[PDB]
């Protein structure tokens, strides 16, 4: 899926 | 009032008298129109040669700054000596000449290059064959045609006739136009291919996923000219594919505008489709059109998806790159924030800036005459609501190549984008721990032509990662946003030899500095259009105080020579750092090649099969002499080929070589020639000759 990987 | 909308249209008269004309006047004497013919058959030379025959629409399509044959039938034959006719297209509910919305489009003699007009190419009985053409800067949409005969008591025109509504596309295959792309291959793949495949996943885990652009489907062509309409964009501005991205960029989504797509991330898609439901653009188009209201959901690709159709439908020449860990900067200051607690853990609430496992957005293709020469071909668009850009959710139209080296002032929204594939992670807790410089922007792809295979063109981007380059293309963006000057010349640099480039700074200041700095030097289209990097280098400079140094940067011909064509010219990147300060200094230039002329020269009648004699001139344009000069003469039709050389041509000194030559293939045929020395190497020049 397309996610958040740092902050 | 603002003419912003294709689909409202007004009434142009049928009979529009002027003055107080008479009653009992007789009409009878002048033409009347009797039948329009478009050869619109999606079989037929119009739609197969403007390359629209794919579209399920019956009207007629053509793409601009193209010739289309139509046909009229009048009452009579038409006379010239009597009738006098024009065709109009009209577009919009206030046309108005002067903007390009009322086209008046004369019968000429002879079709003007890049104007409109009309041409007769048949006649048999009642009708005209014409041929028109129109301009390659002609507004994109879809035109009312009329006939229009003169006379002395005002205009006749037809009747409006929704069967020869007629729709002007952008032309990738005009080399006048804006959006030309001289590769037939990069033509089918980035223009007519309907179908794409979408980049995700993670970059040691890269995972497809096909998807339906389907430009070509009955009604979508119709949905991108409401999209514009929606958008409540000038007609006049369409035929700029510059403000046509970027309005596309604000449309594809829902904010501010009432576009297309409503994003969402929220996992549970109340009350619509899921984003990973979706698989083409046509279902999301369609439903727009109908319901006229937002379609729920996306996320970035199903974005890209219908942005790459929306351009694509048009005739812009549009890819979906992905881009693998993304960076989504809020604070507009280029560098990723990342606040962490004492413990170790992200603090989430003092970090606003976030960097994704991929992103996607569109690259739309077209010069860039509002940037310096060098910054057309690949312009970044992103359709994704991620930051405001003038008050709006858009982004881009952004120069590739400029941000590339790090000219992010270049709009549009330059600088958000550079952030996007190469920001550094700054981990501040206020101490900053680390930096990580080498994370974000680590592989971008697209679709690779003719398969379904990835294509890398992160180096399109950006340098690579642990290269001078990168980190001084980096503070460059980063200075756009020590009392030493920066500049650049090019020596008297003449096509076919080596040159010199200048590179000289001056310190004004009573320190020592030391330099370090890049050259990138670049083979550019006449249209500003990038097309390759040819020479790349780094080099250290110590600088004395209170002095002037001139850094010499010697260009070899064989570095160059091998990718020129005509009218292409030199675009230079120089960017120097001072290591004592931090201070940047950036500069580019073009410059255009000064070319030796070869002046070629028939004496003697030119029929096949008597002896004409051809005078081959040629000036030496150095300072300096030439040895060894080989002139060649080829002539296809005209002569076998010869040579004729000289020892020696000193400087400013003129040579002629007669040749004696009997043509043996009449009709247009050329003289070619050439020569070729010690130092400068591979100049030519052409005529063409009449052989009967
Ligand atoms: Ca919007
Ligand atoms: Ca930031
Ligand atoms: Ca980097």
């Amino acid at each position: 899926f397309x996610v958040k990987v740092i902050g | 009032p603002p003419n912003n909308s294709n689909a409202a249209e007004d009434d142009l008269p049928t009979v529009e008298l002027q003055g107080v004309v008479p009653r009992g006047v007789n009409l009878q004497e002048f033409l009347n129109v009797t039948s329009v013919h478009l050869f619109k058959e999606r079989w037929d030379t119009n739609k197969v040669d403007h390359h629209t025959d794919k579209y399920e629409n019956n009207k007629l399509i053509v793409r601009r700054g193209q010739s289309f044959y139509v046909q009229i039938d009048f009452s009579r034959p038409y006379d010239p000596r009597r009738d006098l006719f024009r065709v109009e297209y009209v577009i919009g509910r206030y046309p108005q000449e002067n903007k390009g919305t009322y086209i008046p489009v004369p019968i000429v003699s002879e079709l003007q290059s890049g104007k409109w007009g009309a041409k007769i190419v048949m006649r048999e009985d009642r009708s005209v064959r014409l041929s028109i053409q129109s301009s390659p800067k002609c507004i994109v949409g879809k035109f009312r045609m009329y006939v229009a005969v003169w006379t002395p008591y005002g205009v006749l025109r037809t009747s409006r006739n929704p069967e020869t509504d007629t729709y002007i596309l952008f032309n990738p295959w005009c080399e006048d136009d804006a959006v030309y792309l001289d590769n037939e291959k990069e033509r089918e793949e980035y223009v007519l291919n309907d179908i794409g495949v979408i980049f995700y996943g993670e970059v040691n885990d890269i995972k497809t996923r096909s998807w339906s652009y389907g430009q070509f489907e009955d009604g979508i062509l119709d949905t991108c000219l409401y999209v514009m309409d929606r958008a409540q964009m000038d007609l006049s501005g369409r035929g700029n594919p510059i403000k046509v991205s970027r309005v596309g960029s604000a449309m594809v989504n829902a904010k501010d505008d009432e576009g297309v797509l409503v994003g969402s991330w929220d996992n549970i898609y109340a009350y619509g489709v899921p984003p990973s439901a979706w698989t083409g653009s046509v279902d999301i188009l369609l439903e727009y059109r109908s319901s006229e209201n937002p379609v729920r959901y996306g996320q970035c690709w199903v974005f890209a998806g219908v942005f790459n159709t929306f351009l694509r439908c048009l005739g812009i020449p549009a890819r979906i790159v992905t881009n693998y860990f993304s960076a989504h900067d809020n604070d507009a200051n280029l560098q990723m924030d990342i606040f962490l607690e004492e413990d170790g853990n992200v603090n989430s609430k003092l970090t606003k800036d976030s960097v994704w496992n991929y992103h996607c957005w569109n690259e739309a293709w077209m010069t860039r005459p509002d940037l310096p020469v060098g910054f057309g071909g690949w312009q970044a668009v992103d359709s994704t609501p991620q930051e405001n850009s003038d008050g709006m959710y858009r982004c881009g139209p952004a120069s590739v190549q400029a941000i590339k080296h790090g000219h992010v002032c270049f709009q549009f929204d330059a600088p958000f984008v550079f952030a996007e594939v190469n920001s550094d992670l700054i981990y501040i807790t206020h101490v900053v721990e680390n930096v990580d410089a080498t994370h974000i922007g680590k592989l971008i792809v697209t679709k690779q032509i003719g398969g379904d295979g990835m294509m890398d063109i992160t180096d399109t981007y950006k340098f690579q990662e642990g290269q001078e380059e990168e980190r001084l293309a980096l503070e460059t963006a980063l200075m756009y946003g020590s009392n030493v000057d920066m500049d650049f010349e090019v020596e008297n640099a003449v096509l076919g030899k080596d040159f010199k480039l200048s590179i000289t700074f001056r310190n004004n200041s009573h320190n020592r500095y030391t330099i370090t700095a890049y050259l990138s030097a670049n083979i550019t289209f006449y249209t500003g259009v990038p097309k390759a990097e040819f020479k790349k280098e780094t080099f250290d400079v110590t600088l004395e105080p209170l002095s002037f140094k001139k850094e010499a940067v010697l260009i070899q011909a064989g570095e160059y020579m091998g990718q020129l064509l005509e009218q292409a010219s030199l675009h230079f990147f120089v960017t120097a750092r001072i290591n004592e300060t931090r201070d940047v200094l950036a500069k580019q230039k073009s410059t255009v090649l000064t070319i030796p002329e070869i002046i070629i020269k028939v004496r003697g009648t030119q029929v096949v099969g008597s002896d004409m004699t051809v005078i081959v001139e040629f000036t030496n344009p150095l300072k300096e002499t030439l040895r060894n000069v080989w002139v060649h003469l080829d002539g296809p039709g005209v002569t076998r080929p010869m040579k004729k050389m000289f020892r020696e041509i000193r400087p400013n000194s003129t040579v002629q070589w007669e040749e004696v030559c009997r043509p043996w293939v009449s009709g247009h045929r050329k003289l070619i020639a050439s020569m070729s020395s010690d130092s400068l190497r591979h100049v030519y020049g052409e005529l063409d000759v009449q052989i009967q």
